[PDB]
């Protein structure tokens, strides 16, 4: 078939950490892990390449760097083989830079299952990360797998390679999942402190709901709005439940 | 070790400055970044809130566009649109034989600057603005530098045309900077070289570019008329002819002292 | 910073132990002998020069006899002249500690003016002056009312030794815990 | 909530086209058709107002108190200005003239309307400034305990398309909101001495600023609690729309004599 | 006292001057006053709808 | 009790198959309960599919249980109710099954159109024009 | 001073690392952290696994390299300058005899004092995973340091994409007191102030909230009145719903 | 290497320095000796 | 149920770059139109089939 890309908590985060700091005017780099294909591909980990003054092309994969990093990872259990390469780039829906494809193509003579993934930090500051993964097409795989497909059949006998979008998924263990949600001790002890200081500030918070209500009643008059008032009523109920709980 | 420090500095990034237009709330500000447009920004880590005020320069993030730290505001010393020469480069006693002009200039400038106290006791204000008129080529220029030398005043030489930028408010900004810095660096001489370009009369009553001249000129009249008063900042206007000074200036209270070169 | 690294000399440890013994009678701020039972005065530093005085001091502090003060060390060296200012300061120290453990198992800042006088063994004006100095010295605050006869100053000072600190802690623990458990139980149920 | 949060661009709402859809001009030069919130669509929706815009979202984040700024230097507000009846005595005619024109509608709009005479909405002052005239203007503002908004009228004169129209709009709005108020136009003769005879060309940029000032000036001040006072170095003629009744109705002279 | 410049009262019979103003009970009085006013408004509006 | 998605999906089919024929209240309560309280997109769809097998004998009741769920949020749920009716009401020609499947057929979400079309056809197999005007 | 901020990558690496190297109970996993720590806020911005082995003869006899430390920080520097090593890592089994004794060796190639992060990165514990300690001798003397998280703008947005009261705190409180008592009994037995003394009298008087109740009550009427207006408001909205139903019925009868 | 960014300056806690770029934008860098004093002179790229 | 669904539609809308305003210069009879956009330069664009 074709790939579905499971990115690990530490892999996703490393992709964002490196990409942001390496800015457009790019840094480049390698993805590590492995899979057994046809429905399971895992990206365990990632590391950064060290900025080179020829933008983010095949010339920017420092082979001594990668070799030394792979060996040192190995001695701490974390080394695996390249499952693709990632980076940071201007962001495109047809491929993030020209350089990433031209790098990808050299890789593609060796591999036959290597992806290019890039996250673009320009569009990842609307509070929703914009991240893409694309790979080029291969013959004898993406026609053997997914009238039949006339379109994709003339496309593959034609170009031989062209961009296609790969899915974004995540995989993480239960151990991570449990022990995030006791951080996000600070939360429990912080919760006591917050209750105490809230009762202190209540003098002002009192007065504004008094105002909110005066607007509210006036509004309903003018109409004769209703929706706001109901939302406006619900909110006030929630706040009192909280005020009572404090004390 | 030092070359290795240059790569470390290259990963120790700078960030752009803008100036606060006005504070809406402690969660909403209008800041004008220096890259041009206006933005609504909030705050981020590493600030003081007691160095915040309207009209101070702030530091904003490249990728978050929020107030990361608060800066002092800075004049910027320049040599382009205000060339500043602390003291003058020629002596006042050494140019004697230009005696008459020297004495008039001492008595308007030196005595209030050293001693506000005497003008204050009488209850008539210290002098405003002085005009030197008659030839610039007889050694007018020498006199202006020379007065600055004895007071130890900050000499502020202005190119009047350079006060003529063709952008929104750069021209407001220069008058404002020039005055603010005069107050800090007071005593000061603000010397305006050939006033016809920031203080015309109009070409023929018509306009081509003679509205830029009016935009400039209203700003000088405003500072004067204002609540801010001239007495430890002195402004001296120079022009060959008084026949392309504006009537506003010729009226007492924007110039009151008029020294002629005899 | 002398003892745990050795390098010591019999001459040096003679000065330090005797010098400590004279200084400990001669002035204080914390308490006059409880700290010298968690405070080596002769625990194999050296035993020479009549370290009996330390034990004599605790008996003297409790009785508060003048005869005992001369017979604590020897006449002249008991007096100093140090002890002439010292006896009032030293005096308040014994009273403060003895009451602090005893009066209420919780530790509350309520004292009778009367029972501070009775325990310290001094006349009514005198205690008035001594307390007056004592609030100045701190480790207190919260504001004693010199009419209402309420010594109502806050609880905040250190508590002496590992002995009746531990007895007192057990009582207090069972109570702190019990209080918490009630609140918890009620919440749990509904 | 979090999606629509700082950082933000500033825009202005021009008009609502239909339901849940509005046109904004952002200040950069890019104009967007955007959505408004459904809870901002009713009972908080003004036909022109200042807005907070997101730079990816293209949606109405927030509605702003109108005071959005310009690349020209900001105008001056002076609550209780410090010139307050300095020069007096022998200005007898000019003090009386100011007093009935400028002070009375600010304290009471309502008496003018009840008589049914038009209140002065705008006044034009001619004769020198900074020699007895300014002093009075400032003093009236302080005595009526209105905000003095000193508005730099030779400072439209920006050299770009319209920053300048956006700023006048913000200022008239904000004056009616912060009533009682004086908008004091320093040298109005800068942005309104043009074409009387096909002389004083080069004044194409101020023509937009002029239209914007007239629509704001005549369209408010119907009862008058906000005064406009026009100021000219001596006298200058103006383009015919200011001068006609309904605007600069009092034309006050400083005596030659 | 009678326009409340002075923080007290005359206790006549002792002939001494004593405080009555243990500061202002009524310091959130106005906020309550509005609150009543809103509630009345509401009750009237509901009644119309009802019938 | 396996915290794998595939296995929780797989659990729902196990009740449908085990409790098939005549329906059993305990069996329906558990399946509806997973359908409401699990938010996982495979899991909700499988637990609705699963009601149709339990309820093959008592097929009248399936439009009422799934009435709500057909107009309920999340397309996977809506997909699951199409199937429920399709399996349960197959061959009978229940007039109530068809009325529920009509909106879903021109639903925006493509696999919802798809499954309703499959579903309609199984109920209305060998039922003709005139007998039913709607076909 | 100290005030320690800790990367979520640190916690998640330590987790994954322990299983992936097949580390059992009764073997330690030891690590390094680096970042910026010459500041009041210690910034932990990255970390790395360290080769660690312990012997059969005594398990406080152990091997840590220093060369994997010599050249790895000079690869940390090369992606992000300012991510040199100041200290160290532990997963447990916790608080051993030679868990003191990595300190004197880690003093050989640190630039201040080894910061000791023990973290329960199997995530098996209840509450905090972070057993942070400043590594000071004097023996396993071990003053704890309270603080986890603070991370980057990009990371926190990514965190949320991965993932998408009075009683719980009281139960914790009960367990500490209960533990404290048990310790005090043990401590007397072995042996044959102020903090405890503020933890009894102060709370004797929901307990504290009693004294406060006087002030609370006045405002408590007010906020109650506010909820009552809201109830009326719900009734008003309700009446409209009844009419809507009433209209529909009426139209159906005309027809 | 060019293409590179030049800056035309006309400007003569720890020390702050203002640079004016020819993209007409003012930027913060420190002058604590991370950035040397002799790399600023007016009128200069 | 409606309220959640309403909010989702609203969210799809709140993701947009906006629409540019332009002036139709002239229409071409082959289904181009010549537009001067105020945001940008002058462009040839493809006439809509919704109008």
């Amino acid at each position: 078939t074709k790939e579905t890309v499971y990115i690990s908590s530490i892999a996703l985060l490393k992709m964002l950490k490196h990409g942001r700091a390496g800015v457009p005017m790019e840094v480049m780099g390698l993805m590590l892990g492995e899979f057994v294909d046809d429905y399971t591909v895992n990206v365990v980990d990632v590391f950064a390449m060290p900025q080179s003054g020829t933008g983010v092309s095949v010339e920017a994969v420092d082979d001594v760097f990668q070799a030394k990093m792979m060996d040192m990872l190995k001695q701490t259990g974390r080394d695996q083989m390249v499952v693709g390469w990632y980076h940071s780039h201007p962001g495109f829906g047809c491929w993030l830079s020209s350089v990433d494809v031209n790098t990808q193509k050299s890789f593609e003579q060796l591999n036959s299952r290597a992806v290019a993934v890039v996250v673009d930090p320009i569009q990842s500051v609307k509070g929703k990360v914009v991240i893409d993964a694309f790979r080029l097409i291969d013959t004898g795989a993406l026609i053997n797998n997914l009238l039949n497909k006339a379109n994709i059949q003339a496309l593959i006998h034609g170009l031989n390679r062209h961009y296609y979008s790969l899915n974004i998924d995540y995989h993480k263990t239960a151990k991570e999942t449990k022990m995030l949600m006791n951080l996000h001790y600070e939360e429990k002890e912080e919760s006591n402190l917050a209750a105490t200081k809230s009762m202190v500030k209540i003098a002002e918070q009192y007065s504004k709901r008094i105002e909110e209500e005066k607007e509210l009643t006036e509004e309903e008059l003018k109409t004769r709005p209703k929706k706001h008032l109901s939302e406006t009523a619900d909110e006030t109920l929630e706040n009192n439940i909280v005020s009572v709980l404090t004390a | 070790d030092k070359t290795e420090n240059d790569i470390k500095a290259l990963q120790s990034i700078g960030q752009l400055i803008g100036e606060v237009m006005k504070e809406l709330s402690e969660e909403k500000y209008i800041v004008k970044a220096s890259s041009g447009p206006r933005y609504i920004v909030g705050v981020r880590n590493s600030v003081d809130r007691s160095k915040l005020k309207k009209g101070v320069r702030v530091t904003l993030d490249i990728t978050t566009l929020t107030i990361m730290r608060i800066l002092p505001r800075e004049t910027d010393p320049l040599v382009y649109n205000m060339t500043s020469f602390e003291q003058g480069e020629i002596t006042f006693d050494g140019i004697g034989g230009l005696t008459e002009q020297i004495r008039e200039l001492r008595e308007v400038i030196e005595l209030p600057l050293k001693n506000p106290e005497i003008f204050q006791r009488v209850g008539i204000k210290p002098p405003k603005g002085v005009l030197l008129y008659g030839p610039p080529g007889t050694g007018k220029t020498l006199l202006a530098k020379a007065v600055a030398a004895t007071i130890g005043a900050n000499f502020i030489f202005s190119p009047a045309s350079g006060i003529v930028d063709k952008y929104i408010g750069e021209s407001a900004r220069i008058i404002r900077e020039m005055f603010a810095y005069a107050k800090e660096h007071e005593p000061c001489i603000i010397f305006m070289d050939e006033v016809d370009a920031i203080g015309g009369r109009r070409f023929s009553e018509g306009t081509s570019a003679d509205r830029e001249i009016q935009r400039t000129l209203m700003e000088l009249l405003t500072q004067m008329d204002g609540f801010d008063n001239l007495g430890q900042t002195k402004i001296i206007m120079a022009t060959n002819r008084p026949d392309t000074l504006d009537p506003a200036l010729l009226r007492p209270g924007r110039l009151d002292r008029k020294v002629e070169i005899p | 910073t002398l003892e745990p690294s050795t390098s010591i000399t019999l001459a040096e440890r003679q000065q330090l132990a005797y010098d400590l013994s004279i200084s400990a009678l001669l002035g204080d701020k914390i308490y006059n002998f409880g700290e010298l039972l968690h405070h080596p005065i002769m625990e194999t530093i050296v035993n020479d020069s009549n370290y009996d005085w330390l034990f004599q001091l605790l008996n003297a502090l409790t009785v508060g006899d003048f005869d005992k003060f001369d017979s604590l060390i020897k006449v002249q060296i008991s007096k100093i002249p140090i002890l002439a200012q010292h006896e009032s300061f030293l005096r308040q120290k014994i009273c403060l500690m003895t009451l602090i453990e005893t009066v209420f198992v919780k530790n509350i800042r309520m004292l009778s003016f009367e029972d501070i006088s009775k325990a310290t063994h001094l006349p009514k004006d005198n205690v008035e002056h001594l307390v007056m100095r004592a609030i100045s010295l701190g480790l207190l605050k919260g504001s004693i009312d010199q009419v209402n006869e309420l010594v109502t100053i806050s609880w905040v000072q250190p508590r002496i030794i590992s002995g009746d600190q531990i007895t007192k802690m057990k009582d207090r623990l069972v109570e702190w815990n019990d209080q918490v458990e009630k609140l918890g139980k009620k919440m749990e149920a509904r | 909530k979090r999606i629509q949060s700082v950082p933000l661009v500033i825009g202005q709402f021009l008009e609502p086209i239909d339901q849940n859809t509005g046109i904004v001009s952002s200040t950069t030069g890019m104009s967007y058709v955007v959505r408004i919130l459904s809870t901002l669509d009713r009972e908080l929706l003004k036909p022109s107002m200042s807005v907070a815009l997101h730079r990816h979202s293209n949606a109405l984040v927030d509605i702003l108190p109108p005071d959005s700024d310009s690349s020209i230097s900001v105008m001056g507000e002076n609550e209780k200005p410090d010139v307050t009846y300095a020069d007096v005595g022998g200005l007898d005619m000019q003090k009386q003239e100011i007093r009935e024109a400028v002070e009375l509608p600010l304290v009471q709009a309502d008496l003018y309307e009840q008589i049914g005479i038009d209140p002065p909405r705008g006044v034009l002052l001619y004769g020198p400034p900074g020699t007895g005239k300014t002093m009075l203007v400032k003093a009236v503002a302080n005595s009526t305990k209105a905000a003095f908004i000193r508005v730099n009228g030779s400072e439209f004169v920006h050299k770009y398309l319209g920053e300048g129209p956006r700023m006048v709009r913000d200022v008239f709005r904000l004056a009616r909101e912060n009533a009682p108020s004086i908008i004091f136009i320093d040298e109005v003769d800068s942005i309104a001495t043009k074409r009387f005879d096909a002389q004083t060309g080069s004044d194409r940029e101020v023509q937009r600023i002029l239209i914007e000032l007239l629509t704001q000036m005549d369209g408010f001040d119907q009862s008058t609690n906000v005064k406009v006072i026009m100021a000219t170095n001596r006298a200058d003629t103006l383009d015919p729309a200011l001068l006609r009744p309904g605007r600069l109705d009092r034309k006050i002279e400083f005596p030659s004599l | 006292i009678l326009d409340k410049i002075f923080y007290g009262v005359l206790d006549q019979g002792n002939g001494w001057l004593y405080v009555y103003e243990t500061p202002n009970q009524d310091a959130t009085y106005d906020s309550a006053l509005e609150l009543v006013g809103q509630l009345n408004k509401v009750v009237d509006q509901l009644f119309e709808k009802a019938s | 009790a396996s915290d794998e998605s595939l296995l929780r999906y797989g659990g729902a089919f196990t009740i449908a198959l085990a409790y098939a024929g005549t329906g059993n209240n305990s069996a329906v309560k558990r399946l509806l309960h997973v359908a409401v309280s699990d938010s996982n997109d495979d899991v909700r769809r499988a637990a609705v599919i699963a009601l149709g097998f339990v309820l093959l004998r008592d097929y009248t009741t399936v439009p009422r249980i799934v009435q709500l769920l057909s107009k309920s949020h999340n397309a996977h749920v809506r997909c699951g109710t199409a199937f429920a009716l399709g399996i349960a009401c197959a061959g009978k020609g229940l007039q109530s099954a068809i009325d529920v499947l009509d909106p879903l057929t021109k639903d925006p979400v493509d696999f919802v159109r798809q499954a309703a079309m499959i579903a309609l056809s199984m109920i209305l197999i060998q039922q003709t024009e005139k007998l039913n005007p709607q076909v | 001073h100290e005030k320690v901020t800790i990367a979520p990558l640190v916690l998640l690496s330590a987790l994954d690392h322990y299983e992936r190297t097949q580390t059992k109970e009764n073997k330690r996993c030891v690590g390094v952290i680096l970042g910026d720590a010459n500041s009041s806020t210690i910034r932990v911005t990255n970390s790395f696994a360290l080769p660690f082995e312990e012997d059969e003869k005594n398990s406080d006899v152990w091997f840590l390299d220093h060369n994997y430390i010599e050249n790895m920080n000079e690869m940390c520097k090369k992606i992000n300058a300012k991510e040199k090593l100041i200290g160290w890592y532990h997963s447990g089994p916790k608080l051993r005899a030679s868990d003191l004794k990595i300190n004197e060796l880690f003093k050989k190639y640190t630039q201040n004092n080894p910061l000791l992060l023990i973290v329960d990165v199997k995530q098996q514990g209840v509450g905090l995973p972070t057993d942070a300690y400043v590594a000071i001798e004097q023996e396993k003397t071990f003053l704890h340091l309270p603080c986890t998280i603070e991370a980057e703008e990009a990371e926190e947005i990514g965190v949320e994409h991965l993932l998408r009261i009075r009683l719980t705190n009281q139960l914790k409180s009960l367990k500490g007191l209960q533990s404290k008592l048990k310790d005090v009994v043990e401590y007397l037995d072995k042996v044959i102030h102020t903090i405890l003394g503020k933890l009894q009298d102060v709370f004797n008087l929901n307990n504290l909230q009693k004294a406060l109740t006087v002030k609370t009550n006045d405002e408590l009427m007010v906020i109650y009145i506010s909820n009552l207006v809201r109830s009326i408001i719900a009734f008003d909205d309700l009446i409209e719903n009844k009419i809507q139903n009433k209209k529909i019925q009426e139209q159906r009868v005309k027809d | 290497q060019l293409p590179y960014l030049v800056a035309n300056v006309v400007e003569v806690v720890g020390k702050a320095a203002v640079v004016k770029t020819s993209s007409r934008q003012t930027v913060f860098l420190p002058m604590v000796g991370l950035v040397d004093p002799d790399k600023l002179k007016p009128n200069d790229l | 149920n409606d309220k959640v669904r309403f909010i989702k539609d609203e969210l799809r809308l709140l993701q947009e770059p906006g629409s540019y305003v332009g002036e139709v210069i002239k229409i071409v009879s082959d289904k181009k139109v010549l537009v001067k956009v105020q945001p940008e330069g002058k462009y040839i664009v493809d006439v809509a089939k919704d109008i």
